[PDB]
């Protein structure tokens, strides 16, 4: 309600797409993006920073790489104030790889104390074609020193011209002797590859060029030598073109090289080019076309000019597995489509990742970027646009990442991710209800009570369609413990806008009404035929967002030129230097900076002198119109500011208009103001903060008809705060929900006897019918039978006042005027806070009724008990009784009663499905034993966390003969626990008689082993899993004289019965048992 | 019946108080001490006190029908509405044998539809045959679509733009959003030759811009060539659809304007506008009375089925992967459309609440529904909807239309208010006030049944005895002034607070509180002296409960599984089954132990439950294949261990049991 709609700042820039994205920055600027602005040749998107003092916008200069084509820079923005930083991204970067067009993204990280850097730090790579390149160099006697030296310098040059591991090399020098200086395998393992060339020495000798090629083709291109099957095979022969001594010719070796798909370059040395014999030799060696594959040894750029090659990628378009096409990975990733700052580094959403299954990259400072997404197993995540929106959540100290996926199953959903070990894994999910609603298009973490931990996540579904209205925001509170994440409530805009796109943009503004509860702002840019609007929603205790908005601001309300008002939002910082937070709202071609106004609260106290009208004042000894009686009225106003961080002069001037009314709504007012000679008076004053009091003289007629009902004085006021000159006439305003009507009562003395002042004794007492104790969580209401009595003179306006802790609250129940008497009593009540803090008082006032002598009244007062009540182990309810006439009191008759309190919890232990059902053993296996397992699981199905102890009872002996050997209790899942053992001897009886009744070995007749596992905190919806594992012997069964017997273990839950009570009726489920059946057989 | 006494000074004030309130106009029906408040009460307590049956004034809601089209009758109704009292009339729907039908076929040309597009020759004749079989006089026409031609939807590389297909095929076509190929025509050979003429196209991502094409078809009735007859739009595709919001990936933020953009039978500005919203498309379709038929592959059926909830008049049919079964699809889809009839109404004020009772030939009856719904509607077999219209106020001159969805035929309803009496003498009332409807209505300042007093004056004693409820009460409850024997209640200036009653003992703000407001606020109900009188469509002590059961049922309409009954849109689940819809019970004991006899019965035909069987195991259905339930293993009648599984189904203790044929004995 305190968003200023009159004094306002509006930024206008001609640039295309201006206002499409906004963000507050460094408590100084509004940074605005203009994604469609053409800033340069094949470059789109521009940034602007907008100041409040200047009221104008200046562009932000950035060195944009030539590799970044049409980024749509400023399409998404983000900022943080930990250190002040800005993040501006262009997610539509067009990258041309071959004849494919890629769509990646580029972001810029800005800050005052840092130099501007980019994310991702590296340019996007094109798919490079693998190529296995073999050098075959002539080291014959015809090659001479420098010529050979030049040949090696050629090799050094070429190797440096190719990237790894796209290209890798192999070198064999030939003469009449062959030497492979390094193979593809050796090259692949090399740290510095150019170190291998330092050792190469010439072999002299003859020149077996043809045979060398055959050797290379047969050997060096094999996988055993480190060659790759998919790599292009290239052979570079460096020779002086004179082959002497070889028993083979090129006609013999080259056809095999061609069948192997080996591209061959002939690099000429010395006189190789001029001589006819040598030139033909180079032609035979080289591939076709020949002149394109023949070069001088001096030309080091020969190969590079021909290839720095890319492998063309054939896309599996429209989900087609066929056509031998590769699938989308990070080609269309669009990094930076969304962005958020997290303590461990900035996070950039990548919507197009892996067939638009999405995800987001975390970029930790000075570390390798990690990729956050759904597991590969989730095929349904395809075309879900995960990472369309990105938000940071803090469950406590834990850093959680929320990603929206508005296209998931055409309905949309949001997913939370946290780090386990060094691995990012999904924690929770929540799904939209209506198809096309774009659930998860926008996200907003809200810390309602400002403890540093996210209580709640707002999820936008902008295109949700009802016939009357459009757009929806889900309130999804972060789940406690192992509880599932679900949306508690939903928020709507006003009706009449079926395509209003309510929830298109979300932001946290902070606490604006000073209730210490964080407030939010939701944009609806489609309302009123795309003029747009903005909603302010208050925060609510027991963290939820208020169902109804506190203020709505239409674009039309502000300007006739406004379009898409609220398409982008950003608040929480103070940009107007007044100390109060300000909101930045985006629109088409415009950005508006709205400020919040300081909020005031006014308290009222009214009292009379004298407090009660003396009986002397009213008595008709005639002269019927006679001397009036005077009563003094003291009215005190108290004005404190609700906005605590307001900078400036301590005092806030404010114009207050008072309206006073004596006996309002009455035919004959029983008093008049001496000033106006009527029952109405008005004051207009200008008050500073805190207290101000004034006196008014009242005139009571000499005689009046009604001397029973007390004279009432009604005060109501309006408040217009004087404009603060220092902050462009910022005006303090009264809270919207503030009480404006105040009423004081002036009682008459009552006439009992003759000149006898009335005296009433009043006693109160109440019991709790039905219950001796209160089980919080199981008792949602508390009924008190309250009896009041008056043994004396009549009491008028008898009131009964209850006092109780916060968990309790009075509830008016209505069932009356049935056949018979439900007509008896009428009550009027209201609930208000009392004390330092923590206690409450409900005062019920009995009117219509003259409470006469001896007569007593009883009624049923019903209180609601919150299932989350913080009562403790004892609940104290007090009841004070009083009347219109303020007796000296302190005569007690103020009743109080304390009540025993326990807390409802629901715990269950059960036998798991997977255990040892039976063991079969032959008559000759008395010596043997076999492993047997009993599994139990414990669940908390209640609404409360509690410490528990799980006990296990395992029979291990029968008459000092082993039954279950080496029983060990294990809990592989959730293991940080304890388990103590206590041997227990069984109460002695005839075991044969016991077995005869039913073939069962339990802890009654057998030596048992008692395990105790304490759980410090058993969370809600938490599941514990225990296993009793040991060796079950067959020998002891011999004593029993039954062919088959049952061995039974028992599990039992225990907790503090003084503090807790198992959910009534479910006590039986705190105990469970499992049975292994031993069965004997003969052959058949 | 029942009457709240709110304002009793007048007859109209009495009628407005409640629908059960009636008025007595007999002069001197009041005793010398009796007030005028007893003139206004229910019929059982009025005649009983001696009031005549003829002069009792009780307006009643009335529906006038003038029937003197064919399908939808009556074609005009005029309602006479009393506040709180419902008026009811019947609307009759008779399905005609045949209508003229315009069939527009939206064809997917993306590369994924390659094999469906190899059947284009057959497709021409098939589509023609389908239309001829459902219509005597029909027109046909079609258009083609792929997707928006920007990234990431389409590879915008110059080479890929002229040949988007991943393989090297000569017969390919550059990507395009939407192309209107042929206007709706009666020319059969023109349709066949133009359909077969079409070539395959392609793009990058799987979902296509079909919603774009459908929006353009619905927004351009001129270029498409619709008649004022039944309009059918067949949408055929193998994959999903882009909708509003997706355009942001191509830096497209401007909403679809729902306007026609066709240049040379093309959507040229498609890269300038975002895809339409689903609700945006649904509205434009209903506005132009277009019933879309979604011919989608099996993979996509469950998805497009979700659309029919947002788009009431639409149908989904499973399309063969080669688009060969298109005829059988269209006929079944058309029949599905026609066999279901919805009866709805346009915009209403807050003061008009309309509900329908559906009486079907189906053998199913719906009552108190926000919309008329009848499935299995047969030809020439008339169905009758009962329309109940209630006003919460004395209303102005208004008119709304009731319409069968999918048809231009309407029912016009004129709404006239019925608040007055028409009952069912001067100088009587001994002064100023003029006599009206059995009593004098005094002028300003003067008050009394015979106007024998004035507020400002003597106001003597002994008449203040009737201003007290009982001897222990304060005169006029202390909330009013005693004048001429009766009570004139005080006027409190508070939002919504009014004091009323003979002794001023009643007010409007003292009732049960829902949310934070009294009686759930003006939306749910109003408060009258302790009790909350709820508005139509609401009920409860605090008007806290809502009538609809839509919140209790699952999408399959199961109504809280079979393990809970619905109250106030909250499933009240017995046993230990949890909220909302009572599907699962986490803390239940294991059912395994007691079904071992039944397991032995079904699978092995033995034990105590042989020939016993079907009678002894009512809730068990046997599956010879493994099920997805909970594991069990117990000992049967002869001691062997029988393994079986229980998959729970909707209802009270009904499971789907799978039993293993291999038992476990110590033999073995
Ligand atoms: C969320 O993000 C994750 C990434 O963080 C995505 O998961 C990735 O998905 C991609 C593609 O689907 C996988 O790439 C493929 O990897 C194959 C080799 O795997 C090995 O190397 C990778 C290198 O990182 C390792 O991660 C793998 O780890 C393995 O072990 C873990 C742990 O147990 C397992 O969970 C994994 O499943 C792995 O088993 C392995 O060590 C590789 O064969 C494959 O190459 C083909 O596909 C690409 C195109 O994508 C072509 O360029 C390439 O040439 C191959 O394609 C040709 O050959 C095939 C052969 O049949 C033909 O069919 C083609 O038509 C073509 O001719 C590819 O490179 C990646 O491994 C995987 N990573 C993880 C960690 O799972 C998730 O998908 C994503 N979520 C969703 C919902 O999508
Ligand atoms: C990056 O964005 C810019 C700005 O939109 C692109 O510039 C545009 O380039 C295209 C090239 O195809 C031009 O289209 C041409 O238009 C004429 C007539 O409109 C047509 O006859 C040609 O055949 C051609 O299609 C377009 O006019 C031009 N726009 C402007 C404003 O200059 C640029 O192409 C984008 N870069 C990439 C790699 O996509
Ligand atoms: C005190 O309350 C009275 C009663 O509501 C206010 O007077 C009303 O003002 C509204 C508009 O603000 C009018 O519609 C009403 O007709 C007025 N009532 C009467 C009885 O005249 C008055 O403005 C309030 N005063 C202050 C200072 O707030
Ligand atoms: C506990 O029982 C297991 C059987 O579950 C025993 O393991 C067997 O040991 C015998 C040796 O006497 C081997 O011949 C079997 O092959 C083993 N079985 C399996 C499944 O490994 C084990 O010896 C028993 N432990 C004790 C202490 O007796
Ligand atoms: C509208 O049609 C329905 C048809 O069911 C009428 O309801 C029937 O009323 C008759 C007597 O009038 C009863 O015998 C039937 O049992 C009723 N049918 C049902 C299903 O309850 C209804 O009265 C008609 N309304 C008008 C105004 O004509
Ligand atoms: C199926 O038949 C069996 C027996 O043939 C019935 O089970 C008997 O139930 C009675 C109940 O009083 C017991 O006293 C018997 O002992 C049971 N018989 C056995 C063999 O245990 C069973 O009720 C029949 N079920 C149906 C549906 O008819
Ligand atoms: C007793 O009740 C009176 C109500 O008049 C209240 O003002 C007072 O604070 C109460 N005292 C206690 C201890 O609650
Ligand atoms: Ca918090
Ligand atoms: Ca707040
Ligand atoms: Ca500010
Ligand atoms: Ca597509
Ligand atoms: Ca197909
Ligand atoms: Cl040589
Ligand atoms: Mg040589
Ligand atoms: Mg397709
Ligand atoms: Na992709």
């Amino acid at each position: 309600f305190n968003l200023d709609t009159e004094e306002l700042t509006a930024f206008r820039v001609d640039s295309a797409g201006f206002g499409d994205s906004v963000v507050q920055y460094a408590n100084s600027w509004v940074v605005v993006g203009a994604p469609q602005k053409i800033t340069a040749a094949d470059q789109t998107g521009g940034l602007y920073q907008c100041g409040y003092s200047t009221g104008a916008c200046e562009p932000i200069g950035l060195q944009v790489p030539p590799e970044a084509v049409n980024m749509s820079l400023g399409l998404s923005l983000a900022s943080t104030t930990s250190p002040s930083q800005l993040l501006a991204c262009g997610p539509t970067v067009h990258h041309e790889c071959g004849r494919n067009m890629y769509l990646t993204g580029l972001c810029f990280l800005l800050g005052p104390t840092q130099l501007t850097q980019r994310l991702p730090v590296s340019r996007q790579e094109c798919p490079r074609q693998e190529q296995d390149i073999v050098f075959l160099i002539d080291g014959s006697g015809s090659i001479s020193s420098r010529n050979f030296a030049t040949m090696m310098n050629f090799v050094r040059a070429v190797i440096s011209q190719f990237q790894r591991p796209s290209t890798q090399f192999s070198l064999m020098q030939f003469s009449n002797k062959f030497q492979t200086h390094f193979t593809f395998e050796e090259f692949r393992r090399s740290s510095n590859p150019l170190s291998l060339l330092a050792s190469v020495h010439q072999l002299q000798g003859f020149t077996y060029t043809a045979t060398a090629i055959q050797n290379v083709v047969h050997r060096l291109f094999h996988a055993s030598y480190g060659a790759r099957r998919d790599a292009a095979k290239i052979l570079i022969v460096i020779t002086d073109g004179k082959k002497e001594g070889d028993s083979l010719d090129y006609k013999d070796v080259i056809p095999m090289a061609d069948a192997a798909g080996i591209i061959r370059y002939a690099i000429g040395v010395g006189l190789a080019f001029q001589n006819r014999n040598s030139w033909k030799e180079l032609n035979d060696i080289a591939s076709k076309p020949s002149q394109e594959h023949i070069f001088k040894v001096e030309d080091f750029d020969a190969l590079k000019d021909i290839q720095n090659q890319l492998k063309e990628k054939i896309f599996a378009i429209e989900g087609t597995e066929t056509t031998s096409s590769s699938s989308f990975e990070l080609e269309m990733a669009q990094e930076g489509f969304s962005a958020v700052f997290t303590p461990d580094g900035p996070v950039l959403g990548a919507v197009g990742s892996f067939t638009w299954s999405g995800g987001a990259f975390l970029y930790p400072p000075n570390m390798d970027p990690t990729f956050i997404n759904m597991s590969q197993e989730n095929v349904d995540m395809r075309d879900s646009y995960l990472g369309y929106s990105t938000e940071l959540a803090l469950w406590k100290g834990v850093q959680s990442l929320v990603l929206g996926a508005p296209r998931y199953q055409h309905t949309g959903k949001a997913v939370i991710f946290t780090q386990v070990s060094r691995q990012w894994r999904m924690k929770a999910e929540v799904t939209g209800t209506q198809i096309g609603s774009y659930f998860g298009a926008s996200l907003c973490s809200v810390d309602v009570d400002s403890d540093g931990s996210t209580d709640l996540v707002l999820i936008g579904a902008p295109h949700y369609y009802e016939q009357t209205r459009g757009g929806q925001v889900s309130v999804c509170p972060l789940p406690r413990g192992w509880r599932r994440w679900w949306c508690d409530a939903v928020l709507y805009g006003e009706q009449g806008h079926p395509w209003g796109r309510f929830g298109a943009a979300l932001t946290v503004l902070g606490d604006v009404n000073g209730d210490k509860l964080t407030d939010v702002v939701i944009g609806a840019p489609g309302e009123e035929e795309n003029r747009g609007a903005v909603y302010l929603f208050h925060g609510v205790l027991g963290p939820s967002i208020s169902p109804s908005h506190s203020q709505r601001i239409a674009g039309s309300q502000l300007s006739s030129r406004l379009q898409y008002f609220g398409q982008a939002l950003s608040g929480g910082q103070d940009l107007t230097q007044d100390g109060l937070v300000d909101l930045a709202v985006g629109a088409r071609g415009q950005v508006l900076l709205l400020r919040t106004r300081p909020v005031l609260w006014v308290g009222v106290s009214m009292q009379f002198i004298p407090a009660e009208i003396p009986r002397s004042a009213f008595e008709c000894r005639e002269q019927v119109v006679s001397e009036q009686t005077l009563v003094q009225s003291n009215i005190c106003l108290y004005i404190d500011k609700r906005s605590k961080n307001l900078l400036g002069s301590r005092d806030l001037q404010s114009s207050v208009t008072l309206d006073l009314a004596l006996d309002p709504g009455r035919l004959s007012p029983r008093a008049t103001f001496q000033e106006t000679k009527t029952r109405s008076l008005s004051r207009v004053r200008v008050l500073g903060l805190k207290a101000h009091c004034e006196n008014f003289n009242l005139l009571l007629p000499s005689c009046v008809e009604d001397s029973v009902t007390p004279i009432t004085l009604r005060l109501n006021f309006t408040l217009v705060g004087k404009p603060l000159l220092a902050f462009r006439n910022l005006r303090p305003m009264l809270a919207a929900d503030a009480q404006r009507y105040f009423t004081a009562s002036l009682p008459f003395e009552k006439n009992c006897g003759a000149d006898h002042i009335c005296q009433d004794n009043l006693g109160i007492s109440f019991s709790f019918p039905g219950l001796k104790s209160l089980l919080v969580g199981s008792n949602l209401e508390l009924n008190a039978e309250v009896m009041v009595w008056n043994d004396g003179e009549d009491s008028y306006g008898t009131t009964i006042t209850f006092s109780h802790p916060a968990g309790l609250s009075y509830r008016y129940v209505a069932e009356g005027q049935k056949q018979g008497q439900l007509r008896s009593l009428h009550l009027t009540c209201d609930s208000a806070p009392v004390g330092s803090q923590g206690t409450w008082s409900t005062s019920c006032r009995i009117n219509h009724l003259i409470f006469r002598g001896g007569a007593q009244i009883t009624f049923l007062a019903t209180f609601d008990v919150s299932p989350k009540a913080v009562l403790g182990d004892r609940l104290l309810l007090t009841a004070n009784v009083s009347s219109e006439s303020n007796t000296p009191r302190t005569s007690k008759t103020t009743f109080q009663l304390e009540l025993p309190v326990k807390y409802a919890v629901y715990t269950v232990v059960s036998s798991h499905e997977q255990f040892t059902k039976y063991l079969c053993f032959s008559e000759s296996e008395e010596k043997e034993s076999h492993v047997a397992m009993h599994r139990y699981q414990v669940n908390n199905l209640g609404q409360r966390d509690l410490p528990v102890s799980i006990n296990f009872w395992v029979p291990v002996e029968l008459n000092q003969e082993a039954v279950w050997m080496d029983v060990e209790v294990s809990h592989p899942q959730n293991p940080s626990l304890r388990c103590s053992s206590e041997k227990i001897a069984p109460p002695a009886s005839d075991f044969l008689a016991h077995i005869q009744k039913n073939p069962v070995l339990d802890c009654s007749i057998a030596g048992c082993l008692r395990f105790r596992c304490d759980v410090p905190s058993f969370s809600v919806q938490e599941e514990l899993d225990f296993t009793l594992k040991g060796n079950l012997s067959f020998g002891w069964v011999r004593q029993i004289l039954q062919k088959k017997v049952s061995v039974v273990s028992v599990a039992e839950i225990t907790f503090d019965t003084s503090v807790y009570s198992q959910l009534p009726g479910q006590e039986a489920f705190m105990r469970a048992q499992t049975t292994t059946v031993l069965e004997k057989y003969k052959p058949g | 019946q029942e009457c709240t006494k709110f304002k009793v000074s007048s007859c109209r004030e009495c009628i407005e108080s409640g629908p059960g309130c009636t008025w007595c106009q007999k002069l001197n029906f009041t005793g010398p001490g009796d007030p005028d408040s007893i003139r206004c009460d229910t019929r059982p307590q009025l005649l009983m006190r001696g009031c005549a049956a003829d002069d009792i004034m009780d307006p009643t809601s009335l529906a006038e029908t003038q029937e003197d089209q064919k399908q939808l009758s009556p074609q005009k109704v005029t309602l006479y509405l009393r506040p709180g009292q419902a008026a009811a009339f019947n609307v009759t729907f008779r399905r005609a044998k045949g209508y003229p039908i315009d069939l527009y076929y939206l064809m997917d040309l993306s590369y994924s539809m390659l094999d469906d597009l190899r059947n284009v020759k057959k497709l021409g004749g098939d589509l023609l045959r389908a239309l001829n079989e459902i219509t005597e006089s029909g027109r046909i026409g079609f258009g083609s679509f792929v997707d928006k031609t920007v990234l990431p939807f389409v590879n915008t590389h110059p080479d890929k733009l002229r040949n988007p297909c991943p393989n090297k095929e000569k017969e390919c076509q550059p990507p395009f959003a939407f192309r209107h190929v042929l206007k709706l025509t009666d020319n059969s050979n023109q349709f066949q030759t133009e359909v077969g003429k079409q070539l395959i196209s392609g793009n990058l991502d799987a979902p296509e811009g079909g919603l774009d094409a459908m929006m353009q078809v619905a927004a351009c009735p001129e270029e498409i060539g619709w008649r004022k007859v039944t309009r059918l739009l067949v949408f055929a595709t193998d994959d999903g659809f882009h909708f509003a919001g997706d355009g942001k990936l191509g830096a497209i933020l401007t909403p679809n304007d729902g306007r026609c953009h066709l240049e040379d039978n093309l959507y040229k500005r498609s890269n300038e506008f975002d895809y339409p919203s689903v609700g945006q498309l649904a509205h434009k379709l209903a506005e132009n009375n277009i019933q879309p038929i979604f011919a989608v592959t099996s993979r996509m059926v469950k998805t497009y089925e979700k659309l029919t909830e947002i788009i009431p008049k639409s149908a989904v049919g499973e399309l063969s992967e080669d688009s060969s079964n298109v005829v059988q699809l269209i006929k079944n889809a058309y029949n599905k459309l026609s066999s279901r009839v919805f009866l709805d109404h346009n915009a209403l004020p807050d003061t008009l609440k309309v509900t329908y009772d559906s009486f079907c030939s189906n053998g199913v009856t719906h009552r108190n529904q926000p919309r008329g719904d009848c499935d299995g509607v047969q030809i020439n077999v008339p169905i009758t909807f009962q329309v109940k219209v209630t006003a919460t106020e004395c209303i102005q001159e208004q008119s709304f239309v009731i319409r069968a969805l999918g048809f231009t035929d309407i029912v016009t309803v004129q709404v006239l208010p019925q608040c007055e009496c028409r009952c069912r003498d001067r100088s009587l009332c001994h002064g100023k006030g003029f006599l009206e409807c059995g009593i004098c209505r005094c002028d300003t300042g003067y008050i009394g049944k015979n106007c024998e007093c004035q507020t400002q004056g003597r106001s003597s004693q002994e008449l203040e005895g009737s201003c007290r409820k009982d001897n222990n009460s304060i005169i006029c409850s202390g909330l009013g002034d005693c004048v001429c024997g009766q009570c004139l209640c005080h006027t409190s200036d508070v939002p919504g607070k009014l004091i009323y009653g003979q002794y001023c003992e009643c007010d409007t703000i003292n009732c049960e509180r829902y949310n934070g407001q009294v009686c759930g606020g003006p939306g749910r109900g109003l408060c009258f002296c302790g009790k909350c009188r709820c508005h139509p469509g609401f009920e409860g002590s605090a008007c806290q409960c809502e009538r609809t059961t839509e919140g209790c049922l699952n999408p399959r309409r199961v109504e809280c599984s079979g393990r809970g009954r619905c109250r106030c849109n909250v499933c009240e689940c017995h046993s230990g089954y949890q909220l909302p819809l009572c599907q699962e019970c986490p803390g239940c004991p294991s059912p395994c132990g007691k079904y071992i006899s039944c397991a032995e019965c079904l699978k092995f035909e033995k034990g105590p439950f042989g020939k016993n069987c079907s009678a002894a195991c009512p809730g068990l259905q046997l599956s010879n294949n493994p099920v997805k339930g909970r594991t069990c293993k117990e000992r049967d009648s002869e001691g062997c261990w029988v393994a079986y599984t229980l998959e729970q189904q909707d209802g009270m203790d009904r499971y789907l049991i799978y039993v293993d044929e291999s038992r476990e004995c110590c033999g073995g």
